[PDB]
């Protein structure tokens, strides 16, 4: 694609706490988090059915970034999604990818059991981004625009 | 050329590994072949056609 | 089970799918097993089935 054209959206994101944050990934003195992906937790006591659509009107594909929290303990599920078990999906006309999280440990890195799976979609024009989660959602904040060009990455270490 | 597929690999990952692997061995013993092949052919009438410029003079 | 030679390891396990679920409780207790084997790199999960074959 060449290109990292982010396109910020509003998404609606009802009954649950957004823009969540960790150590780990410190922006400044205080916490922060990955600026192209949006961590939702519980709001007061209840996780709702998150049901949110996103059209494509525009005259070209749409890539988005979404992913899923996999928590070290059944604990840690329950404080951040109330439900012992979430699910994460995305859909479109033609495709759609479905995952349930699961609760497990692994060896700590920067001081973390904890891990996030990365996912992405893409959305042609005329179609429609489904999102549906009772849990474990890292949802996107909007799109990259996608490209067809001459562009390319390469492994060096030369100046 | 511009963006083409992966030639070098920090992992070991199986069947699609192998055959990136081979199609870029086997382009690259194809073109090994032609470049050979054509040095040889050029250098042979490089030769000749010096010797036929000579002889044309004669 | 650290690594601390100068080469790599390669390591081979399984993950048994009884026919009844009264196989799986008379084996592993649990209605439902589960095995990950994992590295710093890389994790894999998998969910056994039980089923007749
Ligand atoms: C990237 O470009 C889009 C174009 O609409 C703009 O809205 C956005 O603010 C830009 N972001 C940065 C960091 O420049
Ligand atoms: C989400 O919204 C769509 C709108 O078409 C609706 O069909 C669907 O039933 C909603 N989800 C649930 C769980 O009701």
């Amino acid at each position: 694609s060449g290109t990292l054209e982010f396109i910020t959206e509003g998404f609606t994101w009802t009954g649950v706490t957004q823009n969540g944050g960790s150590n780990a990934c410190k922006r400044g003195p205080g916490s922060g988090f990955f600026s192209r992906l949006n961590w939702l937790t519980k709001s007061g006591s209840t996780y709702p059915v998150l049901n949110v659509t996103m059209p494509n009107n525009d005259n070209f594909d749409k890539l988005y970034i979404w992913g899923v929290h996999h928590p070290s303990t059944n604990q840690e599920q329950t404080s951040l999604y109330v439900q012992a078990s979430g699910r994460v999906t995305v859909s479109t006309r033609r495709s759609q990818q479905t995952i349930i999280p699961n609760i497990e440990s692994r060896p700590w890195v920067r001081g973390l059991s904890s891990r996030i799976s990365i996912y992405w979609t893409i959305v042609k024009p005329g179609d429609v981004l489904v999102i549906n989660s009772n849990g474990n959602l890292i949802a996107p904040r909007g799109y990259f625009k996608m490209r067809t060009g001459k562009s390319s990455i390469m492994r060096s270490d030369a100046p | 050329k511009f963006h083409q597929i992966e030639k070098e690999f920090s992992e070991v990952e199986g069947r699609i590994q192998d055959l990136e692997k081979y199609v870029e061995d086997t382009k690259i013993d194809l073109w090994s072949y032609n470049a050979e092949l054509l040095v040889a052919l050029e250098n042979q009438h490089t030769i000749d056609l010096t010797d036929s410029e000579m002889n044309k003079l004669f």
